């Protein structure tokens, strides 16, 4: 019951994914060392190198590079981390709740990021995020449909044509709804897809509180080399 | 403005 054009825009996104998520985690080597806020020049230059990424992946969803250049960049600033928080899923394992990128020495558990001057308030939901979405146990195509439906959000400030935005976020949802009801036949169809909305919802609370913290990380490593280019343009410059 | 992010949106 998935109809043709629903079947190549999920191929679409699957194609847009895989091209820009790296499963071998080579340029790893490259970031500043993380040091055991100690953890911030390399978490940061992480982040960063993950941000071109997202962009990346936005600029392959249909209607996406068809919109103005601030409504991009607004969506960009919007909704970065939650699609960062959301991608790293993949390296993320139940087994040590760490996020694991290759080897050992590119190991991130809760504690490391506390070196990056972050806190519980956001550490602990985020981790407890990870290791929720993990046992959801999402098809490569929910997965997909998440980020970009994440990303498509009309209502994120700045955007100034919703109406184009909530099209695609429209289109987006009709084919997560399609996939649901055709591969899961057994649940009920609306509580599928309710468990994962409720994901985007506590994706807008750990951005919030990422923000927050943010604000104060950024202020503290003002006069240090800690912070990239890219970060402040997306998250703040105090 | 934002430099970079406009470059990476080409
Ligand atoms: C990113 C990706 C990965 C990990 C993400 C993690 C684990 C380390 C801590 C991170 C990076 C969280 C930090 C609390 C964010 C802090 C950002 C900053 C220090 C600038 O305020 C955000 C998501 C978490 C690895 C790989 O899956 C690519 C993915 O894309
Ligand atoms: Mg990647
Ligand atoms: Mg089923």
């Amino acid at each position: 019951q998935l109809l043709e054009e629903q079947e190549r825009l999920i191929a679409t996104l699957i194609e847009a994914h895989r091209k820009t998520y790296d499963a071998s985690y080579s340029d790893f080597s490259q970031f500043r060392p993380p040091k055991r806020l100690s953890m911030l020049p390399h978490l940061a230059d992480l982040v960063s190198y993950s941000i071109q990424k997202v962009i990346g992946f936005a600029k392959m969803i249909p209607g996406f590079k068809e919109l103005c250049t601030e409504d991009q960049i607004s969506l960009l600033k919007a909704s970065a981390i939650e699609i960062i928080i959301l991608r790293s899923n993949e390296s993320f394992t139940m087994e040590d709740n760490s996020w694991t990128c290759g080897s050992n020495e590119f190991k991130y558990q809760i504690g490391d990021v506390m070196q990056a001057g972050h806190k519980l308030e956001l550490l602990e939901p985020l981790v407890k995020f990870q290791v929720n979405m993990k046992k959801l146990d999402l098809h490569e195509a929910e997965h997909v449909l998440l980020m970009a439906i994440c990303l498509f959000s009309p209502d994120r400030p700045g955007v100034q044509d919703r109406c184009r935005v909530e099209e695609v976020q429209e289109h987006l949802t009709e084919t997560l709804r399609a996939y649901i009801a055709c591969r899961h036949p057994l649940s009920c169809k609306h509580m599928l897809y309710t468990k994962m909305v409720e994901k985007l919802t506590e994706l807008r609370s750990l951005n919030e509180e990422h923000s927050k913290q943010y604000l104060q990380i950024s202020q503290d490593a003002v006069n240090k080399e800690d912070l990239p280019p890219l970060l402040l343009e997306v998250f703040g410059n105090p | 403005r934002h430099k970079i992010l406009h470059r990476l949106l080409q």
